[PDB]
RNA sequence: GACGGGGAAUCAGGGUUCGAUUCCGGAGAGGGAGCCUGAGAAACGGCUACCACAUCCAAGGAAGGCAGCAGGCGCGCAAAUUACCCACUCCCGACCCGGGGAGGUAGUGACGAAAAAUAACAAUACAGGACUCUUUCGAGGCCCUGUAAUUGGAAUGAGUCCACUUUAAAUCCUUUAACGAGGAUCCAUUGGAGGGCAAGUCUGGUGCCAGCAGCCGCGGUAAUUCCAGCUCCAAUAGCGUAUA
């Protein structure tokens, strides 16, 4: 009777058709456009979008003017406004189902780093996050699948320990300085 | 459904039970005679040691001989015939040597041109035949 | 430099000590040792530097914050009455016996194996 | 106790880890039943017993080595394999024959030398009590020349279920603690056959 | 010919050609980049039917 | 440069082997000629002796 | 091939299969039988006789039940340390103070779950897309897109290893030194390439032989399927196979 968690779930799903032309072309287009690593990421984004769509459909099939419908509908709309995939104009339950994988993919931290101008390419943004150069609200982030909120967009800048934004220079700078000192004598 | 009445569920349940019993897969999977006649005893893999190396030909359209091996199982002593899978692996297997033998992939039936046999050898002397094939590990001697 | 902002202060007249949570903000430095933060709590809370006990320091990701616990007692012997002994062993005010569990269990079983006065002499 | 040791065996060297140092009393010898002591460190010029977890096969009379380092890959024992390749007086000829069983390595060596001078090949060299697997391999050798379809067990007791599965189908076990009585029983069965 | 019950004649008579040294293949994330580039970036519009990626006819 | 072999795992065990050889040879250098170990007594004979 | 339930997998709607397994209730300590004490036991780390099995012995006798924690044998397709501590959660006792293989800690650990390295940038090299003009020759390349073993400085991580931190004592994470890459050799495998089903009628060898192939079928001295080299496709630290 040890005291552990024993709670876990799978965050992605595998399609029943492994070899189709249009599906593989679409996921390859998404991966090459937004600089992702493998198809497990877009599969997990499809999984969470399917979960959100299923929840919205389950709320829509329940009758109007009920407290549970209003509570979970307004909770879902406030949540998706807080992510930033919707605006206050389209604050409706039926407008949830007209979403796309694109709207969930624009809120990635890698996409925001490439879009604001910190990086030159989306893959350069990914490897720039991986070497701990990007911080937000005084906390460094080393992971590319970070979902930034709407209020957290304007806090994106370089870190206080990265040499790009002011700090100690890296390994190649000090080694080349020591090489220049050795060459100069 | 045929007998549709508001107070008719036992008749439907009993008829569905009988017609489900009068099947093939459900009758095989819910009777003990098939597992009594099963050499593996309802298991994926089984061990055994080699009696001799024999040879059996193929069927009518395909003309070749397939070199299976005669291994009896350790759980209950049933004498079966297992097909040595890949090319040139009959040199690696020896007489009176332990093997690990699994099925061939049709739930206990013959596959293609080989006659009657339904098992394949996976490992011999606790080393895999794939390692002896690809030149990745050498068998003890 | 490094500066200290105490958080979640409360007093405990039931047990004559002061509970608070100390967050250590050291931009560019490593993790602070417990002795030097004890001197900071001494020069901040106007008490003697041998009554304060600190533990539970946990660094954050990126190395800007380090939060943890720290306790200040009113007097030294009031701290000696009501405290776990291993923290005093960390702070050098306590000594504990260095005997392993299997030796003590074997000695207890061998003492159980005999009766009378010989129990006190069979186990050395 | 915190070290990695290597001992040679039938299938080359087998690397293991030490478990306990079983020492007899100084008044007594190693041939005593269930009376030893446990130690952490043992001094030189002593006769100790080594316990392992998975060795099961060991040719004695060979050196061993202890490494204080991290032995992550078996390349360090090339000199041990080189020593094993020379002075092989007891060549382990593994053919199809009599499954022979003995309690100790010396008894097994004496029994295989007796079968060698009796001009009969031997199949199994298992060490320990007689189980269902040894009797079953004798039952396997009951096909394809069933003359060598017996179990020779010396100075050991067999299991009851092995006896039951043996005499359910006719496997002879000449279990005897006296080695020349075992020899006389074996040659009597050979002449009767 | 020799015999028919011999095994591995084709494997024992194969002209053994060793592998030649080649540059290592990019893996992880860059392989998806190269596949996306070579399949969707530098392609020319083509009529009729599209040839495969290994149609060496 | 060119100092070691073409690989690293091939030269990884060579330093350990030469360290074992030097620590063995040093173990044959500083030895004690007084208060030695115990000899081994080897009893042989015939049947019923 | 039945401990029961709370539950698990798949699932449009209905269903099908499993539930030995951490929480609840029940049963047993080889298997039947009987009992003392005690509030509460037909108790087995209590006792008494039977059989199966089994230990020591001067042979008269004496002593036991790991379906507890580690460990060993057998059985097997199939499952780990003959470790550290009562500091945390509680429990027993005359009780701040003693004890707990109940537990907590680390080791083994590709059952399984989550995050995520094996590269990015810039200039001539060479094929083109956007813009009127030179029908066709070629030019702003100021704006690019790509890749062939041309090059250049800028980066940080695995790892080695002071310290700090954690902890009963440690280990690991995080922090932090000094070192730590250009074929960044600090080199990614597992399957497949006739159709189903994404991807060569490429090049050599055997010639219904060896073999491949879940199914159709492929092998007959020009094999898009065997065996090897190059290229390519699939998923990616994961992939193939056998079974319910
Ligand atoms: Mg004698």
């Amino acid at each position: 009777p040890v005291a552990r968690s024993w709670v876990c779930r799978k965050t992605y799903v595998t399609p029943r058709r492994p070899f189709e032309k249009s599906r593989l072309d679409q996921e390859l287009k998404l991966i090459g456009e937004y600089g992702l690593r493998n198809k497990r990421e877009v599969w997990r984004v499809k999984f969470t979008l399917a979960k959100i769509r299923k929840a919205a459909r389950e709320l829509l099939t329940l009758d109007e003017k009920d407290p549970r419908r209003l509570f979970e509908g307004n909770a879902l709309l406030r949540r998706l406004v807080r992510i930033g995939v919707l605006d206050e104009g389209k604050m409706k339950l039926d407008y949830i189902l007209g979403l796309k994988i694109e709207d969930f993919l624009e809120r990635r931290l890698q996409t925001q780093v490439f879009k604001l101008g910190l990086a030159k390419s989306i893959h350069h943004a990914r490897v720039l996050i991986r070497q701990r150069h990007i911080r937000v609200r005084k906390q460094v982030v080393n992971i590319p699948s970070f979902i930034v909120r709407l209020d957290s967009q304007k806090h994106i800048d370089f870190s206080l320990r990265s040499p790009y934004g002011g700090g100690r220079p890296g390994r190649v700078k000090r080694k080349n300085a020591k090489k220049g000192q050795g060459g100069a004598g | 459904g045929k007998c549709r009445g508001l107070r008719t569920a036992r008749k439907l349940r009993s008829h569905r039970r009988d017609q489900k019993w009068h099947d093939k897969q459900y009758k095989k999977a819910h009777l003990g005679t098939a597992l009594k006649a099963n050499p593996f005893g309802g298991a994926s893999h089984a061990k055994g040691i080699v009696l001799e190396k024999v040879g059996v030909e193929a069927k009518q359209p395909n003309s070749a001989i397939r070199k299976c091996v005669r291994v009896q199982l350790i759980k209950n002593g049933k004498k079966i015939t297992a097909f040595v899978p890949n090319d040139g692996c009959l040199n690696f297997i020896e007489e009176n040597d332990e093997v690990l033998v699994a099925g061939f992939g049709r739930k206990g039936h013959a596959v293609g041109d080989i006659p009657g046999v339904r098992f394949k050898v996976v490992k011999v002397a606790n080393v895999s035949l794939l390692a002896l094939y690809k030149g990745k590990k050498e068998r003890p001697r | 430099t490094v500066t200290i902002r105490t958080r979640k202060f409360m007093t405990n007249r039931l047990l004559q000590r002061k509970q608070m949570v100390i967050d250590v903000l050291h931009p560019g430095k490593a993790t602070v040792p417990k002795t030097e933060i004890r001197e900071k709590l001494a020069k901040m809370y106007k008490t003697t530097p041998d009554v304060i006990f600190v533990f539970g320091f946990r660094t954050h990701f990126g190395g800007g914050k380090t939060t943890g616990f720290g306790m200040i007692y009113d007097s030294l012997d009031y701290a000696k009455k009501n405290e776990p002994k291993h923290r005093l062993a960390r702070h050098g005010l306590y000594e504990k016996k260095k005997t392993s569990r299997k030796q003590r269990k074997e000695r207890k079983n061998r003492m159980k194996k005999v009766r009378g006065t010989a129990k006190a002499n069979v186990g050395a | 106790e915190g070290d990695t040791i290597i001992v040679p065996g039938v299938e080359g060297p087998i690397v293991t880890q030490i478990r306990g140092l079983l020492l007899p009393p100084p008044m007594k010898e190693l041939r005593v039943k269930n009376q030893y002591e446990k130690h952490k460190e043992v001094e030189a010029a002593q006769g100790v017993k080594i316990l392992g977890k998975d060795l099961e096969k060991t040719l004695a009379g060979l050196p061993l080595l202890v490494a204080y380092k991290e032995d992550e890959i078996p390349v360090l024992k090339d000199e041990l394999i080189h020593e094993l390749k020379q002075t092989l007086n007891a060549i382990k000829l593994e053919e199809k024959g009599v499954y022979v069983q003995a309690s100790t390595l010396g008894s097994l060596e004496a029994l295989l030398e007796f079968l060698k001078t009796s001009e009969v090949p031997y199949a199994g060299i298992n060490i320990g009590p007689v189980h269902k697997k040894d009797v079953m391999k004798a039952s396997v050798m009951l096909e394809h020349d069933p003359q060598y379809a017996v179990i020779l067990a010396f100075d050991v007791r067999i299991e009851r279920d092995a006896q039951e599965m043996a005499d359910s189908l006719g496997v002879r076990i000449f279990s005897a603690e006296i080695i020349y009585h075992l020899f006389d029983a074996f040659t009597k069965y050979r002449q009767d056959y | 010919h020799g015999s028919l019950a011999r095994v591995g004649k084709v494997r024992g008579q194969t002209l053994k050609v060793a592998k030649q040294e080649k540059k290592k293949k990019r893996t992880g994330r860059a392989k998806r980049r190269m596949q996306y580039n070579r399949r969707f970036v530098n392609v020319v519009p083509t009529f009729g039917k599209k040839k495969g990626p290994n149609a060496n006819s | 440069d060119s100092d070691d072999d073409r690989t690293k795992e091939e030269r990884a065990y060579d330093k350990a082997k030469r360290r074992i050889e030097k620590r063995r040879l040093e173990h044959s250098k500083n030895v004690n000629t007084e208060k030695l170990r115990a000899p081994v007594i080897c009893v042989l004979g015939h049947v019923d002796t």
